[PDB]
């Protein structure tokens, strides 16, 4: 709950330089996910309705 | 493959360091033999990849430089160590990645200049920082020229790497600390120069990115500082 | 650090109330139904188990279920009466569930049984895995959801002139739990 | 002579109410919202208690928390009733506390909880040491105190027409008790 | 006989540090096993002797205090890693000198006190930096009660020295990292708290110097930070 946590950027460095026609439209996707070291503690449901 | 090279905060990929040169095959070290001698040995954060803001190459581009250490006046720690120090010395590895798709044929000449005089005075006028300086083809030094009315053609003395697209996209110079003293005032005086020219014009094919980017990512290497460190005694 | 806390156990090891079946004492004057309540035991009701369990496409649990009983006099009037006893049958899959009142069902040898008078510890028994199958599913992907019996109450004094509804909330506590082949979980929100 | 009885647990540890919990029957006639009463676990009531602690700086302790309950009817009516049972909600920090006396809370898995049915044993449980850190603070210099959960009670006995005031003690007492960096002690007059 | 201790670029003269004292008798240390704890280790400049402008004690001085890590959130360097880092936790060794002359009676008590909640509420009010609070005997807490509404007399639990000026003129303690957590945010959180009150009211002979100063000399000791080192991997 609410508070920092830190970030994540992402920059251009440089432009995307492509060759022919190629779309100048690229995506990108991002995973997460925990290490080995990763716990949780105290459990906490609060689904309800 | 590619390796990751990396220096603490700083990470950087290259496809492969086989065309590395080290200018004057001298490799940059510290200070040897010939405490007392003063050896103020941060070699911790300051020697990290920089990576000065890219270029972008045109057709009509004439060419870049920066000088060095200038450039990192301003790279974080490196940029503080030429301030709270009235002397150091350092190497450096200049590594030039221009990532172009295989529809650019093209060519860059990086020299590698010690004390890199660039003729046509003030300063300023001799320090573009890290954004670097660039070339006229007739202020802006003449580019054939390198400022000093030398033919191009003779360039290649100095420690220099082609670029030429249809093969390797990047290139590694690497300068050892060079100089008429041993150590020395790293802020009003830049040891090297490094200058990138277009040999081969660039061209590409109809619909393409008509302005490659070029990266320069100067990692300061065996680097050292004067003494503020004095002495007491009962 | 240590993951004890979120194995699967710790997990889903909580006892919650799936349910209040309500049952009225068999009070002759006017009691039309409410003289026995039947619930079939499944989670599809309680967001909260449903959920956690979703989270996974398989699963074996024996089943633990608490009883909790709560009564109180409908009319304000000299209510008066005896500690009731509360009749408690567990009725394993595929067995026929009490339709009457006094149906042969609860008489019925087959269903295991509680007699749990009020105002005591609360009842409790502890039915095993009852898949047919070798573990309970969660999701088909076939033509013709699984059994886990019923629950069937009623109390069992008989002409009490004084009308005594009762609640009693059923505290089941997967117990041995295993789980296989996890899904990605269902928003909160369809339930 | 020995000091045996002025051990750090010989001292702190020792039974002491430090609240009443009060709430009322769901008399579906005019009972307003004592229909459940909530309390966050705080020493900072009892002078006692707080006292004995603020002698030092950090501490741990598995508290151990007693339960007792006392009813009585609120109209000399022929006030008749049930054996009622409450319900004894632990709430570990960081938790949603309930609002409504119905509100989905007493349900949530989550919390531990208790159903004591009056007129019996003393109701208890412990919950152990919770803090987030490494100690209870008693004493902070630094911004943005701790806790240790909330208590809950109401009553499950629906539509009893009787009003049923009931108090309950909470007799809380530190176990397995460890200090740090004694301090000088307030003077008993500032609380 | 005068030791002159050294912290690098700081030097201090001490008479005697035969009457140190270390806070319950737990000498600071670093964090014990009990990188994978992210132990950024830089025991290198931040832990020189700092001194905080001097104090004068005078006739009806009340009294001072001083929250540390606090007071060194200038103190160059430590007062950098107090911002550059997150997380950190040091010890330190507070040395307070006064030198008077022979013909000053007087007595003060250095007391430390771990979390040092001063009471009669708003950040800066309880943060006066480097120059210290100071108390009132009757914003300023009471001193008779450091805030806290408790009977001086019993000040002496708090590990605490006292300059009895016929006798030691000087009074050092250590003071090891304790909080309820293993590191911290240096910043927003004073570990200790350093209040110094004349015990006996200084007194002096006719014209003599009417106002002793009291200087302090924090030196934070085995201090370590938080990490922003994070992990690639191929």
């Amino acid at each position: 709950i609410d508070t920092e946590g830190g970030y994540i950027s992402v920059f251009y460095q440089t432009r995307i330089v492509v060759p022919l026609s190629t779309p100048r439209e690229m995506d990108i996707l991002g995973f997460v996910s925990a290490c080995n070291d990763f716990s949780v503690r105290l459990l906490r449901d609060t689904t309800h309705i | 493959r590619v390796l990751q090279l990396t220096l603490g905060n700083s990470t950087i990929t290259t496809q492969e360091a086989a065309n590395s040169v080290v200018a004057y095959g001298r490799w940059p070290e510290y200070l040897r033999d010939s405490p007392v001698d003063q050896p103020t040995e941060p070699d911790v954060a300051a020697c990290r990849f920089y990576t000065l803001d890219t270029v972008s190459w045109t057709k009509e581009s004439r060419g870049w430089w920066w000088k060095l250490p200038d450039a990192l006046r301003d790279m974080g720690l490196f940029g503080q160590n030429m301030y709270y120090h009235y002397l150091g010395r350092s190497g450096y590895t200049v590594h030039v990645q221009c990532n172009a798709s295989k529809f650019h044929q093209g060519a860059l000449g990086v020299f590698a200049v010690p004390e890199m005089c660039l003729a046509g005075t003030s300063y300023q006028n001799a320090n573009p920082g890290e954004k670097g300086g660039t070339f006229t083809g007739t202020f802006c030094p003449v580019d054939y020229l390198l400022g000093n009315g030398t033919l191009l053609g003779n360039a290649f003395v100095f420690p220099h790497q082609i670029i030429n697209l249809r093969t390797n996209n990047c290139a590694t110079l690497v300068l050892p600390y060079v100089n008429s003293l041993s150590i020395d005032s790293m802020v009003k005086h830049n040891n090297w120069g490094i200058a990138i020219l277009p040999l081969a014009p660039l061209n590409f094919a109809s619909e393409s990115s008509p302005e490659i980017p070029i990266t320069l990512t100067i990692a300061p290497m065996c680097c050292e500082f004067n003494g503020l460190r004095n002495i007491t005694l009962p | 650090r240590s993951r004890s806390e979120s194995s699967i156990e710790s997990f889903f090891a909580r006892g919650a109330c799936v349910t209040i079946m309500t049952v009225d004492n068999p009070a002759s004057t006017t009691n039309k139904d409410k003289l026995f309540a039947v619930w079939k035991i499944t989670y599809k009701d309680t967001v909260q188990l449903r959920r956690k369990l979703e989270f996974f496409t398989y699963s074996r649990f024996d089943m633990e279920l608490t009883f909790v009983v709560t009564a109180n006099f409908t009319e304000t009037n000299n209510g008066h009466a005896l500690n009731q006893v509360y009749q408690i049958m567990y009725v394993p899959p595929g067995a026929p569930v009490p339709e009457k009142w006094d149906d042969y069902t609860w008489q019925t040898s087959s269903n295991p049984s509680i007699f749990y008078t009020y105002g005591t510890a609360p009842a409790r028994i502890s039915v095993p895995y009852v898949g047919i199958s070798n573990a309970y599913s969660h999701f088909y992907d076939g033509f013709s959801l699984n059994d886990f019996g019923i629950l069937a109450v009623r109390v069992v004094n008989d002409h009490n002139p004084t009308k005594v509804t009762s609640k009693i909330r059923v505290y089941l506590k997967p117990k041995h739990i295993r789980v296989w082949c996890p899904r990605p979980p269902r928003a909160v929100a369809y339930y």
